Protein backbone atom coordinates (compact mmCIF):
# COMPACT_ATOMS: atom_id res chain seq x y z
CA UNK A 1 0.00 0.00 0.00
CA UNK A 2 2.70 2.50 0.98
CA UNK A 3 6.00 0.74 0.32
CA UNK A 4 4.27 -1.30 -2.38
CA UNK A 5 1.64 -0.72 -5.05
CA UNK A 6 0.75 -2.02 -8.50
CA UNK A 7 2.05 0.36 -11.20
CA UNK A 8 2.45 0.47 -14.98
CA UNK A 9 5.98 1.00 -16.25
CA UNK A 10 6.24 1.90 -19.93
CA UNK A 11 2.73 0.67 -20.71
CA UNK A 12 3.26 -2.73 -19.07
CA UNK A 13 1.17 -3.36 -15.96
CA UNK A 14 3.10 -4.53 -12.93
CA UNK A 15 3.84 -3.97 -9.27
CA UNK A 16 6.01 -1.58 -7.30
CA UNK A 17 7.80 -2.32 -4.06
CA UNK A 18 9.91 0.19 -2.18
CA UNK A 19 12.02 -1.82 0.18
CA UNK A 20 14.35 -0.56 2.77
CA UNK A 21 16.08 -3.75 3.78
CA UNK A 22 18.42 -3.14 0.97
CA UNK A 23 21.45 -1.20 -0.24
CA UNK A 24 20.39 2.47 -0.57
CA UNK A 25 16.62 2.17 -0.47
CA UNK A 26 15.33 0.53 -3.56
CA UNK A 27 12.05 0.40 -5.40
CA UNK A 28 11.31 -2.72 -7.31
CA UNK A 29 8.84 -2.75 -10.14
CA UNK A 30 7.85 -6.33 -10.65
CA UNK A 31 5.33 -7.12 -13.37
CA UNK A 32 2.03 -8.51 -12.13
CA UNK A 33 2.80 -11.78 -13.95
CA UNK A 34 6.34 -11.89 -12.60
CA UNK A 35 8.00 -11.72 -16.00
CA UNK A 36 9.84 -8.42 -16.01
CA UNK A 37 11.29 -6.41 -13.12
CA UNK A 38 12.77 -2.91 -12.83
CA UNK A 39 14.50 -1.75 -9.65
CA UNK A 40 15.14 1.92 -8.74
CA UNK A 41 17.91 3.09 -6.39
CA UNK A 42 16.47 6.04 -4.48
CA UNK A 43 20.00 7.34 -3.88
CA UNK A 44 20.74 7.48 -7.60
CA UNK A 45 17.43 9.31 -7.71
CA UNK A 46 17.78 13.09 -7.52
CA UNK A 47 14.04 13.82 -7.41
CA UNK A 48 10.80 11.90 -7.19
CA UNK A 49 7.71 13.09 -8.98
CA UNK A 50 4.05 12.31 -8.50
CA UNK A 51 0.80 13.71 -9.94
CA UNK A 52 -0.55 16.72 -8.03
CA UNK A 53 -4.25 17.26 -7.33
CA UNK A 54 -4.02 19.66 -10.28
CA UNK A 55 -3.07 16.69 -12.46
CA UNK A 56 -5.87 14.63 -13.98
CA UNK A 57 -3.81 11.49 -13.59
CA UNK A 58 -2.15 9.44 -10.88
CA UNK A 59 1.49 8.68 -11.65
CA UNK A 60 4.97 8.66 -10.14
CA UNK A 61 8.36 9.40 -11.72
CA UNK A 62 11.71 8.83 -10.04
CA UNK A 63 14.37 11.13 -11.53
CA UNK A 64 17.85 9.66 -11.56
CA UNK A 65 20.88 11.92 -11.20
CA UNK A 66 22.37 12.85 -14.54
CA UNK A 67 25.85 11.65 -15.38
CA UNK A 68 28.04 14.68 -14.74
CA UNK A 69 31.18 12.56 -14.53
CA UNK A 70 31.71 12.58 -18.29
CA UNK A 71 29.87 15.21 -20.29
CA UNK A 72 28.39 13.85 -23.49
CA UNK A 73 28.92 15.15 -27.02
CA UNK A 74 27.00 15.08 -30.28
CA UNK A 75 27.72 13.27 -33.55
CA UNK A 76 30.86 15.33 -34.21
CA UNK A 77 32.07 15.12 -30.67
CA UNK A 78 30.89 18.61 -29.80
CA UNK A 79 29.31 18.57 -26.31
CA UNK A 80 25.83 18.03 -24.90
CA UNK A 81 24.56 18.19 -21.35
CA UNK A 82 22.08 15.30 -20.91
CA UNK A 83 18.82 15.79 -19.09
CA UNK A 84 18.61 13.38 -16.14
CA UNK A 85 16.88 10.12 -16.97
CA UNK A 86 13.81 9.23 -15.02
CA UNK A 87 11.74 6.22 -14.07
CA UNK A 88 8.01 6.73 -14.48
CA UNK A 89 5.46 4.42 -12.94
CA UNK A 90 1.82 4.96 -13.75
CA UNK A 91 -0.81 4.37 -11.09
CA UNK A 92 -4.58 4.22 -11.24
CA UNK A 93 -5.21 5.81 -7.87
CA UNK A 94 -3.88 9.09 -6.53
CA UNK A 95 -3.94 7.82 -2.97
CA UNK A 96 -1.83 4.76 -3.83
CA UNK A 97 0.61 6.88 -5.76
CA UNK A 98 0.56 9.42 -2.91
CA UNK A 99 1.47 6.57 -0.60
CA UNK A 100 4.22 5.27 -2.86
CA UNK A 101 5.46 8.79 -3.54
CA UNK A 102 5.50 9.81 0.13
CA UNK A 103 7.43 6.63 0.82
CA UNK A 104 10.16 7.39 -1.66
CA UNK A 105 10.33 11.14 -1.02
CA UNK A 106 11.02 10.34 2.63
CA UNK A 107 13.93 8.24 1.50
CA UNK A 108 15.05 10.84 -1.01
CA UNK A 109 14.98 13.66 1.54
CA UNK A 110 16.80 11.16 3.72
CA UNK A 111 19.56 10.76 1.16
CA UNK A 112 19.72 14.46 0.35
CA UNK A 113 20.53 14.93 4.02
CA UNK A 114 23.49 12.67 3.35
CA UNK A 115 24.28 13.96 -0.12
CA UNK B 1 7.50 22.58 -27.82
CA UNK B 2 10.43 23.42 -30.03
CA UNK B 3 12.36 26.58 -30.68
CA UNK B 4 12.78 29.19 -33.38
CA UNK B 5 9.51 31.06 -32.97
CA UNK B 6 7.88 33.77 -30.86
CA UNK B 7 6.87 32.91 -27.29
CA UNK B 8 8.38 29.46 -27.86
CA UNK B 9 8.18 26.85 -25.12
CA UNK B 10 11.58 25.30 -25.56
CA UNK B 11 12.92 23.48 -22.46
CA UNK B 12 9.59 24.33 -20.78
CA UNK B 13 7.94 21.59 -22.81
CA UNK B 14 10.14 18.81 -21.43
CA UNK B 15 9.94 20.13 -17.87
CA UNK B 16 6.14 20.39 -17.95
CA UNK B 17 6.00 17.07 -19.81
CA UNK B 18 5.85 15.13 -16.55
CA UNK B 19 2.66 16.67 -15.25
CA UNK B 20 3.71 15.87 -11.70
CA UNK B 21 4.99 17.64 -8.61
CA UNK B 22 7.86 16.73 -6.29
CA UNK B 23 7.29 16.52 -2.56
CA UNK B 24 10.26 18.00 -0.75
Amino acid sequence: PSHSGAAIFEKVSGIIAINEDVSPAELTWRSTDGDKVHTVVLSTIDKLQATPASSEKMMLRLIGKVDESKKRKDNEGNEVVPKPQRHMFSFNNRTVMDNIKMTLQQIISRYKDAD
Amino acid sequence: GGGGYDVEMESEEESDDDGFVEVD
